[PDB]
């Protein structure tokens, strides 16, 4: 299920608190479609964490 | 000097317009600077302001 | 590694791009993630002077090299909801809200009465946009010039360079 | 290989994809040689950012098609090796006006080994050609220009002009189309001359063909590289005013350089990978 895939993205591999929601975070709403296309790299939980961290970094620049 | 113009080698001559066109092994740096010390002393500016 | 590095297909990078494999393939001796060949000759000369003679003279040979374990430091230093949730149009509360180690890191070195601790830390997190890599020891096999190649034509010099590291004065007691 | 445009119809992407798939069997291989296909990309019909993205996608597909279609050289290089060996054999047992400079030029000509990378084959085949033409002009007993600094021109020695205009039309035709290689050996060379002249004419024809296909490949790839850097710099400039997540993300794609070939290849695969992400910043239709 794509909802099950996105729940496994937001709260299992990336481990977000439920305050950080999909419907409120638009960069995460774009990045779910990126994250669902890899069946690997689910053992290094910090990798996707740093990926979302630098993506919300590139969301809020001036340049 | 020797130069090349049209698939050949031809000599070329021209006057040194000033004294500065002497090469380094003819009139080096300290020679020119002592010469300017001479010009300063002749122009009553031996202490430069 | 001990294998020679022939092509331009080993070295590659993407930058400011959502790139999961280059964060996954850290601590690996294969890829050697490099940005772009920016070092030209005069900057290479200045770089060699600064890290060959200007540094060890003035420190009197007391520096060292370190590589921060950057992924764990960055996940324990910026994975906070004050960083993930950000608006783009009470000092004890925000010093609690930033962290427990970061609040003793940018408390005076970049914070004044004009901007608080929480404000400049957003701009500091804005540089995680361009993430580095981990530290790598690269050895440089290089023969000599065309002058003294004739004496011992089989000898190849071996240098040792640090990549994604830092020349350090003193041990980081917070890190 | 998927190549996605944005403000494009179905018939136009059909025309562009069977243009890029059928380029090697079309004469005059150049984009501006067939400029109706370039105006199908749609300048002045569309907005600026979208047509600039479409032009850069077309130039990326052109560069990938060029570097993949990969002009073959090994068979003509092998027969060029055996022709250098034949001219070396014919120059051993020949009497000259002077022995020393003939031996020197022949020493430059033989032991000629090409590197694996295609960049330095051109200067080595050029020094082989100038040595062969020096042996040609001295072996027919006529003067060469001995002025220091100017090299002697690579030209055929004592030919009938119908074969010369045959060489001009063949070499100009391969200045148009350079992927289908056709080594057309000079069977129209007259006999009863010196055999060294005949061997050096066939050698210098193959050398002219080699240096010219390398010249055409260099000028076309350099023109495409300059145009794609021009499109990337214009898109970075044009996208700079608007600000969003997708806009700055598409900016962070094209900050990579394009001066290397493999840099352009990773630019294309990255720009085709997350194409649905930044597509909101580009206006459609």
């Amino acid at each position: 299920k794509r909802d099950e895939k996105h729940r496994h993205v937001v709260n299992v591999v990336l481990e977000l608190p439920t305050e950080i929601s999909e419907a409120t975070h638009p960069v995460l709403a774009t990045m779910l479609s990126k994250y669902t296309r890899m069946s690997s790299l689910f053992n290094d939980k910090c990798a996707f964490k740093l990926d979302l961290l630098r993506m919300v970094a590139v969301s809020r620049t001036r340049r | 000097t020797h130069c090349q113009e049209n698939s050949e080698t031809v000599a070329l001559c021209t006057p040194r317009i000033v004294i500065g066109n002497l090469p380094d092994g003819l009139a080096p740096g300290p020679f020119h600077e002592l010469r300017t010390w001479e010009i300063m002393e002749h122009m009553r500016l031996r202490p430069p302001p | 590694d001990r294998q020679p590095l022939n092509p331009a297909n080993i070295e590659a990078r993407h930058h400011g791009v959502s790139d999961v494999p280059r964060l996954g393939a850290m601590d690996a001796d294969e890829p050697l993630f490099v940005d772009d060949y920016r070092a030209t000759d005069d900057e290479w000369t200045l770089q060699k002077v600064f890290y060959l003679c200007l540094m060890p003279a003035m420190t009197n040979n007391r520096a060292c090299g370190l590589g921060l374990n950057l992924k764990t430091l960055l996940v324990d230093l910026f994975y906070r909801p004050a960083f993930l949730l950000m608006p783009a149009a009470s000092i004890a509360a925000q010093r609690q809200a930033v962290g427990e180690m970061l609040t003793e890191l940018v408390e005076d070195v970049a914070t004044d009465a004009h901007t608080p601790l929480l404000q400049a830390c957003r701009e500091l997190f804005l540089a995680v946009q361009f993430v580095g890599e981990h530290v790598k020891v690269l050895e440089v096999r290089a023969p000599l010039d065309h002058a003294q190649r004739q004496g011992l034509p089989d000898f190849i010099s071996r240098q040792h360079v640090l990549y994604n590291g830092c020349c350090v004065v003193t041990a980081p007691k917070t890190l | 290989m998927s190549l996605q445009f944005i403000g494009l119809q179905r018939r136009d992407v059909v025309a562009l994809v069977n243009f890029l798939r059928h380029l090697t069997q079309k004469p005059d291989v150049d984009l501006e040689a067939h400029p109706k296909i370039l105006k199908k990309c749609g300048e002045k019909r569309l907005h600026r950012r979208t047509v600039l993205f479409n032009e850069l996608m077309l130039w990326l597909g052109y560069y990938r098609e060029l570097r993949f279609h990969n002009p073959d050289l090994s068979s003509v290089l092998e027969e060029f090796e055996v022709r250098c060996v034949a001219v070396a054999r014919r120059g051993y047992t020949y009497p000259f006006g002077d022995r020393g400079k003939a031996r020197d030029h022949l020493a430059v000509l033989d032991r000629t080994e090409f590197d694996t990378d295609v960049r330095h084959d051109a200067e080595i085949v050029e020094r082989a050609l100038v040595s062969a033409v020096i042996l040609a002009k001295m072996s027919v007993r006529e003067t060469l220009v001995t002025a220091i600094g100017q090299t002697e021109p690579i030209a055929f020695v004592h030919l009938k002009d119908t074969e010369v205009q045959r060489i001009e039309e063949n070499l100009e035709g391969v200045r148009r189309n350079m992927f289908c290689v056709k080594p057309l050996d000079l069977n129209l060379d007259r006999h009863a001359n010196t055999a060294l002249v005949n061997a050096v004419n066939k050698l210098v024809y193959t050398g002219r063909l080699i240096m010219n296909v390398r010249r055409s490949w260099e000028e076309l790839e350099r023109k495409c590289l300059a145009r794609i850097q021009e499109r990337c710099k214009l898109l970075v400039k044009e996208l700079r005013m608007c600000l969003s997540f997708d806009s700055n993300y598409c900016r962070n794609i094209l900050k990579h350089a394009v001066e290397n070939g493999d840099s352009a290849d990773t630019l294309l695969e990255l720009l085709i990978e997350d194409f649905d992400i930044y597509v909101d910043s580009f206006p459609q239709s």
